[PDB]
């Protein structure tokens, strides 16, 4: 349990939790998380071709998409299973759209 | 209250009216009365448990069955016709004739006089000949009235 | 009619699946186009 | 009693008639050009209704002879600009409306022939509501059901071999439909348009029958010579020898579906629930 | 007896408008 | 294949397809949602960016 | 336990309470009484046998039905009003009026005294007439109680 | 084997059991008996053969239906409480009480003695008063057990 | 006995009863987001497992009382970032879930008001699960039914002219629902995030009736001025006079099957199927 | 008598028996690759029949062993380019028929092991015709049903906790295809070609059953750890534990509704109406 | 027979509505590639 | 029960109908966007 959410010796230690399972992608904007983003493309190429990413989110009152000006910081970092957060992406925002 | 008592079945006075009038539809010759107000019960049952919860009235109807052994020409001219109207043919409407029916019934030992009334009875048919060698025609009716009008003592 | 409990119960339905008629978006914006022709349901065979 | 379906100088009368309580006319008024806005800021959708409405007509009859239900058939599937007017005996509708067939449907006209009823055939027509100034188009073409006087068995012909279809449990349904003709929306008036086309044309014949005897003969010569071998651009010829009146048709099986043979637990024989048939290239 | 009687128009305009910000994109990453 | 990049090699097999080779990656696409890693082998090209 | 024995049905009293008050209904004059508490059973089979696995009780039921020749105005009128009020005509409301019910026998030979109570017993239909020619009216009530409140040897 | 013989149905004793203990159940006066185990068949037939091909049995129990003339409070109360347990009153839960069912009979000329035991009897319903004008209360059970344990010749 | 379904200060008891051996609860459990490959040199495919799963409820019952009703209604339709609770009467559940209305669907609440059935009303709920912590929006849109305390029939106006429905044979169906919310899938975590739009919701009343007098002028009445007129952007208003406890709304027919007359065989009256409303913007 | 379906060494009889009348044996017979013109401008459609068609058979018989009926499922789930052969016992076909599963279909087999019924198997084949000359390929893979000689629980494993699914009503369907094969038509064949792909099966276990004691334990057990928790690329362990002689599996829900849990009005306990596992790789 | 009769001519059409394949067209003409790949009734189940 | 047995053994395949919803691919690779939106089944009517 969360500390102070239990008496001692009430309850094991990690309940309810578990190992973490699947992939999660996590994108960074000026070293601050976006937390509603629900789907990331990643494209890694060769020289005559751009390296370049899209990320998919949720927004409200475009809260969201006043965080990401031109030129704006952007990095991706996945992981899978337990395994530590690799940076996947860095780059910088080109395009912000918000459509209905 | 009134002590329960038993009913002579021969001691009714059955009557029909014309709810346009007020006026008598001459019938005669009775042999069988029921009588019976009915709904719809919904019987409604929960989640958790085995045991009913509720139940509920829906729909509404007095069911009406007559047996009678004296033909009325006017009962019959009247079913034919509709409301407010009498024929001797089948007439091509939608409307059935709708009776008011009031049957009058003391109580086996004086108790009580109980009066039945319904309203907007209708019959889905109506027989005309109901011969069978060596009897007296015998007619049987079965229909619904909208409501009870009334169910009281009526004596003195 | 007479045995219209699963009939009509299932008749009535049929038709209002198969008036599911396809429509699609491309990035929120209609694709499917405006011809303003009508269809109205088939015989009942 | 009977509804009038007419066209210049041919008419048919429809017999409103059915057992006990069944549907004889379901009218369907419907508007498929109002814009309800799929979003925007209101609780409650803004609208736009600015265009002619749809009313459908289903009809379910019967008609008491053969010779009238082609009549009504080639009535149906016939081209013409001349206004295919529809009289409906019932006084929530005017005296005469102006239809076309079913506005995008294969089975405008449903013709069933059932087994056992005798100069009974049951009809169920499906028709649109159009405006009676906006028939439009230019090319005539008056459709024909080809008849004959004998009383032979259907028969199904292909790669110079006859197949006889069993007289046993034999049904016939034809459906009949217009669906390359436009009903079209217009801006100001309550009916559409009708844009009648010289086009093609749906017509099928669907047969039911169970086979009785010589099966493994009876059903191999059918699906040997029609439906093993590739026709082609000829197909089956198809000729009811004069029952039901008919005469003999070019046709094809179509599709995934349209022949089916059905055997049962404990019966010495094999059930045809259907054999489709859809009429070909024929006329000159 | 009574008991066996029981028995896309797509329009070429708005895919065409709809796709032009993704058809111009490989060029874009590619400077002109 | 997080871990992998354009100029890195990998084995591939693939039936039916009839290889068993070993290629250079020329591009890397990753989908989280659909979850899939693109291999793009040998060589790109592009299409009217070309 | 107690011997089992022999009942007379003479020897039994049937009583109807409103069950806001506990206060008497008055009937009178039974000839038939049948009450059977019921459940449906789910009769439950497995995987890989012919024999049944389990066996469940649900929808539980009383199934009340009396058969009496002394007409009662003050439970007919108890019913038309639903529960709470008496009324003499149809009430157009969808609450049914509700009876508890108790019926007490003695054994043949004195063994026990057996009292059985029912609560909440509705009856979606009640005869009012049930005239027949050379006969008193007859009655009978169908209806369904929630569940027996009590099954016991009553004796001193 | 024994020669067949006639039975005579008040030469019977049947006897009921909780299967908890294998304790009696007061249980008497019974009128009429009748055990009848079951299976569903499927009649399967193939093609082209008109004849039946094979036959499948499928979804056992036992039929058991008794009419009975003298009542039980045992037997009542523990119909109530389900498994294991006696009640006054009903209960709202799942279980049903299971019966162990042994019958007994000599054959008419005592060429053998026939036992008939059934394991786990339920009964979907449970009358508990039955009466009549002018006659004892006859109570009938229907129900069904899982299986027949025990039919044999148990004269010495 | 009631589960409860609530919004902070409102709330509303739904007793959960039906007749017999009826579905009062269903909940279903699934994977959407599970990706299943469809290919690939294995006999059976490789998959992955990712993102929050489906809940969702189906609640059948009864409510005693129009005016409940009506607050249901109300509580479904409104847009509010406060959670919507909902407390379900067995042991298997939590004591409380948040939901959302049916995640994309037009009918997540149905109230039917049928003939007979003084103060009945059948209710079926859709619910979603969602994530308590992830209850997302801008703003609310406090949803409200029109009330007034009249027993006049249900009326029927446009351009002027005022119909009334037929009281024979009436009964109302009335769906809600909120298809402009989203629904979302998350990493990592049990239930779905909930995003709640000051948008536009689903709303409809179906009627279904028959004519028995005045056939033709009342049939005519409203079909030639709701159906074969041009209504533009405003609607028809329909005015329930008190009837369930009603006011007056602003509602348009919508799509190709909105209104009906069914005739049937050897009756001498015209029944309505269906005639159904979409009510329109109004709110101001 | 009996239909025999063989390939090479292995072969398995289905007895073609059924209660009654029931359909046996349907075959059906189709064009699907008849072009017949939408349009042109005569009132009946020039076509052209140009490549093989098709024949399906749909079987439906039943299994008097279990082994029998895994040797049945592994026969059709099987890749291999020896030709699957099919014997029908009625007259109306040639003594044999090469066949695929059927030929776009996740379903090609179904097995039913219902409650109540022992040494009992309901079998419902779909097979597609395909020339026997015309089997092609390069890969080969044997199916195997796991089995074992216990008598356990079915047991649902996931998250390092078990749960044993209640025997009280429990029903077991089984659904084998090969969805990945291309049956594809021929210029002059009748039957056409069918490609054999060493690729992604389909293999679902669907269960129903009634928990009556231990409800929410043994429902939130399943809940908690199957349908709440992500599973990554893993699944549930399905064990049988020697039921139907079969063995353990890996598997996984898929979909919007792999898993409902009912609750009936009166009944004390919940029903499972299914809750399906689709079987994923672990065939290394 | 009851059930048998509205449940025979109900799995009949079930088949009608579920197996009808898609055929999209842009501006008159098909677009639905005509890949030469069968399919054919499903298991009974 | 015929009448609601057979209801209740035609809603299934209804609902199992209705989630059998749209999705296309162009030459083997899916075009339908990976949407992250659920949806789950309408009230009973």
């Amino acid at each position: 349990p969360q500390l102070g959410d239990s008496k001692l010796g009430e309850s094991q230690l990690g309940s309810p939790g578990t190992l973490k399972q699947g992939v999660e992608w996590t994108v960074v904007v000026d070293g601050e998380e976006q937390n509603n983003v629900w789907d990331v493309q990643v494209v890694d190429t060769a020289n005559p071709f751009g390296d370049y990413a899209v990320f998919k989110m949720d927004d409200r009152g475009g809260q969201a998409f006043e965080a990401y000006p031109r030129g704006t910081r952007v990095e991706a970092y996945v992981s899978e299973g337990t395994e530590p957060l690799d940076n996947r992406f860095t780059g910088y925002v080109v395009e912000r759209r918000e459509n209905e | 209250a009134t002590s329960p008592e038993g009913i002579w079945s021969n001691s009714g006075a059955l009557t029909f009216e014309d709810p346009a009038d007020d006026s008598e539809i001459l019938f005669a010759g009775v042999r069988d009365v029921t009588i019976t107000p009915a709904y719809e019960h919904a019987e409604l049952y929960t989640i958790d448990s085995t045991f009913r919860d509720e139940v509920k009235r829906y729909e509404h109807n007095v069911n009406v069955e007559i047996t009678y052994a004296k033909f009325s020409l006017e009962f019959a001219q009247e079913w034919l016709g509709g409301p407010g109207a009498t024929a001797t043919a089948s007439q091509d409407d939608s409307d059935p004739m709708k009776f008011n029916l009031e049957n009058v019934t003391p109580s086996a030992s004086g108790g009580f006089e109980r009066t039945t009334a319904v309203e907007n009875v209708v019959f889905p048919e109506l027989p005309l000949d109901s011969a069978t060698y060596g009897e007296y025609e015998e007619y049987s009716l079965t229909g619904s009235g909208r409501s009870v009008t009334n169910l009281a003592d009526t004596s003195g | 009619d007479g045995g219209g409990g699963g009939g009509n119960s299932s008749r009535q339905p049929f038709a209002g699946g198969f008036f599911g008629g396809g429509n699609a978006t491309i990035d929120g914006r209609q694709i499917s186009e405006s011809t303003g022709r009508y269809r109205s349901d088939p015989s009942r065979r | 009693v009977d509804a009038t379906l007419s066209r210049g100088g041919t008419s048919v009368d429809i017999p409103l008639v059915e057992e006990g309580g069944e549907i004889l006319l379901s009218s369907t008024f419907g508007k498929p050009e109002v814009n309800v806005r799929k979003s925007g800021g209101s609780l409650n959708p803004r609208v736009i209704d600015s265009w002619s409405g749809l009313q459908t007509f289903q009809l379910v009859g019967k008609l008491y002879d053969y010779s009238t239900s082609h009549q009504l058939a080639d009535l149906v599937k016939t081209a013409s600009t001349t206004p295919l007017e529809l009289q409906i005996p019932q006084d929530a509708y005017p005296d005469t409306v102006t239809v076309a067939p079913a506005a995008g449907q294969a089975s405008a006209l449903t013709l069933e022939y059932p087994a056992g009823r005798k100069d009974l055939v049951d009809v169920s027509l499906s028709l649109t509501r159009v405006d009676p100034n906006s028939v439009r188009g230019v090319g005539d073409q008056q459709a024909t059901t080809p008849t004959t006087t004998g009383t032979g068995p259907v028969e199904v012909t292909a790669g110079g071999t006859t197949v006889q279809l069993p007289s046993s449990g034999l049904s016939v349904e034809r459906t009949v439909g217009r669906p390359n003709d436009a009903v079209r929306r217009v801006p100001r008036q309550a009916d559409p348009r009708y844009e009648v086309k010289a086009k093609v044309t749906n017509d099928v014949f669907t047969f039911s029958f169970e086979t009785l005897d010589n099966i493994p003969a009876t059903l191999n010569a059918l699906t040997d010579n029609v439906f093993r071998e590739q026709l082609g651009r000829d197909g089956v010829t198809l000729d009811f020898n004069g029952l039901l009146g008919l005469g003999s048709v070019k046709a094809i099986p179509v599709g995934s579906s349209p022949f089916r043979q059905v055997h049962q637990a404990g019966r010495g024989w094999v059930t045809v629930p259907t054999l489709e048939f859809r009429r070909i290239y024929s006329n000159e | 007896d009574g008991g066996g009687g029981g028995g896309a128009t797509i329009d070429g305009r708005q895919i065409s408008e709809s796709t032009g910000r993704y058809r111009s994109d490989p060029s874009r990453r590619r400077g002109i | 294949l997080y871990d992998a990049e354009p100029g890195d090699t990998i084995d591939i097999t693939i039936d039916p397809r009839g290889i068993d080779e070993e290629f250079v990656i020329a591009a890397i696409e990753y989908r989280w949602g659909v979850d899939e890693t693109i291999l793009t082998v040998v060589e790109k090209r592009g299409d009217v960016d070309d």
